[PDB]
RNA sequence: GCCUGCGAAGGUGUGCUGUGAGGCAUGCUGGAGGUAUCAGAAGUGCGAAUGCUGACAUAAGUAACGAUAAAGCGGGUGAAAAGCCCGCUCGCCGGAAGACCAAGGGUUCCUGUCCAACGUUAAUCGGGGCAGGGUGAGUCGACCCUAAGGCGAGGCCGAAA
RNA sequence: CGUACACGGUGGAUGCCCUGGCAGUCAAGGCGAUGAAGGACGUGCUAAUCUGCGAUAAGCGUCGGUAAGGUGAUAUGAACCGUUUAACCGGCGAUUUCCGAAUGGGGAACCCCGAUCAUUAUCCAAAUGAGGCGAACCGGGGGAACUGAAACAUCUAAGUACCCCGAGGAAAAGAAAUCAACCGAGAUUCCCCCAGUAGCGGCGAGCGAACGGGGAGCAGCCCGAGCCUAAUCAGUGUGUGUGUUGUGGAAGCGUCUGGAAAGGCGCGCGAUACAGGGUGACAGCCCCGUACACAAUGCACAUGCUGUAGCUCGAUGAGUAGG
């Protein structure tokens, strides 16, 4: 259920999508693997989940000079759909 | 809830709750969607609630 | 010592005579009385010091020197009000000569 | 055994005294403490090591900016525009100042708002300052293996990394 | 443009203050493969650092103390918690992802398993040990040079620097085939003295004890047999003297200066408690604190006790003494 996720999307790029294409973009913490985001979403999300991608990032230290650069980033996930309902509403 | 709460409670009461709270644990998430009776009480209460069982269920 | 807790009386400033309950005790010695308050422009009901200038503290800046609390001698003063739940605090509230 | 916010130590200028090394007083300032006697004390009293460190003057408002030697004429915007933008005209480069990349650097990319700091001038310009956005692959690369060679384990050497 | 000064600036000395160091003293004293120390990287609504934790992330639970104020340093904005008595302080318990000496193997933190040596061995790693860290001190080995001798090969610096191995909170030594003023002393170290004497030395420069005495601390015993039970061993119960915090805690007085006294001046006081700090300017009698009192923990070194269990007889260690 919902435990690793934010932002459900943005303007124009993760709009384009979930439009009429089976697609749904999502954000969702980094320290997500593979076990959720299909775990969290397609529980309630009143769907079931499609060829299911889990992405993961993080950046790295530097970037100044001298202070606590060392930082771990967060990653959403593409989740096109299985052929069913577009998670109830957002969407077309 | 107060650890004197869930002590009381049975081992199927502790599942059930977690559970609970696990499908309560859910509903939040809407903020960065644009939401407003989203609580920061909760927020953070939650996640140690689910713990908080979850330790007892382990001293059980 | 001083709390907030407690009722004061001016006995020097302009405001010689006036009541009230300690609002708060700043670290500097300062304690801002309810009561001894100043009107600001938009005559708003806060205490401040008379002087012109952008951005300046509150409260009207009273002084424990020329406050009257628990004085234990001769003066025109009277009561004034003073925790109960300590218990041993109460048997000094009860004694003339301290609180 | 005394002096002090009817104000001290210190500092500046000045008066007096001692052979002097100095003491002492006045005015201003300071505005917190500071002395005399006898006695003991101290890492005690200093311009002259191509001395050590920091600061500063004269020198100088003197020296310097040079094969890709190209800007110019109008116009736009602006409180300011000789080098921000538009048009025309005039040129440079062509294995090259073009196009695609490795290593390396690393967000410096894009948009908006500005510029105090950076840009050997100015700047309403920026690879500058601030706030956001951007790098969505099974078939690209990593991931995997191996060559010279190296390491760990058993064998053998006072002992052993 | 010379020189002095005045006003302002530059600059930063000086005077004062200082939440810091330096030094001495008392107490106390190990951590880890139940995987520590350290480091990496997370974590607070915003937080870039530090600190605290660590994904129940500057936090969770219990008991006791404490207390209304609290949500670390930053006294910000927003905002939360607390009397279903929090914050804070002390102890303890629960939990404690992945990597990580980890040892399955490789590897600049990423992916799959008890690796290696060794003992016991139901030879099944099945049951165990070692493999790391830590300020100095300590024990057992290896072992210089420059330098001094105003040269230098003995000597000297050195048995030091450094290197190898290892224990403890303490080690090493040690009960005498010793000492040797004596009808005597009499386990061994350490401190003082005896000695800078004896002794050694191109006897050149230098080098350098011990016996004894005065002290600190005192403990003596075991390896063949006979016999029988209070040495020893195994186990059990389990301290007196405490650790931190809170409670029993007096006290702005007068005049003057000032925005304010922890001023000047006047008066009084504490003391089996004559440190220091804080509070609007030099308050031991404002607040904390100093002597003091009480409760929470750790250590509980010892003792007591159960079953073992005395005591008795003979001898006493050869490749050693010695060359």
């Amino acid at each position: 259920l919902l435990k690793v996720l934010r932002a459900p999307h943005v303007s124009e790029k993760a709009s384009t999508a979930m439009e009429k294409s089976n697609t749904i973009v999502l954000k969702v913490a980094k320290d997500a693997t593979k076990a959720e985001i299909k775990a969290a979403v397609q529980k309630l999300f009143e769907v079931e989940v499609e060829v299911v991608n889990t992405l993961v990032v993080k950046g790295k230290v530097k970037r100044h000079g001298q202070r606590i650069g060392r930082r771990s980033d967060w990653k959403k996930a593409y989740v096109t759909l299985k052929e069913g309902q577009n998670l109830d509403f957002v969407g077309g | 809830m107060k650890a004197k709460e869930l002590r009381e409670k049975s081992v199927e009461e502790l599942n059930t709750e977690l559970l609970n709270l696990l499908r309560e644990q859910f509903n939040l998430r809407m903020q960065a969607a644009s939401g407003q009776l989203q609580q920061s009480h909760l927020l953070k209460q939650v996640r140690r609630d689910v713990a908080r069982v979850k330790t007892l269920l382990n001293e059980k | 010592k001083i709390r907030r807790d407690d009722e004061v009386i001016v006995l020097t400033g302009k405001d010689k005579g006036k009541r009230g309950k300690v609002k708060n005790v700043l670290s500097s010695g300062k304690v801002i009385v309810e009561g001894i308050n100043l009107v600001k422009k938009h005559q708003k009901p806060v205490p401040a010091l008379n002087q012109p200038g952008g951005i300046v503290e509150k409260e009207a800046a009273i002084q424990v020197s020329n406050v009257a609390i628990f004085n234990a001698a001769t003066g025109k003063a009277d009561r004034v009000g003073f925790r109960f739940e300590d218990g041993k605090k109460v048997r000094f509230f009860k004694s003339n000569s301290e609180t």
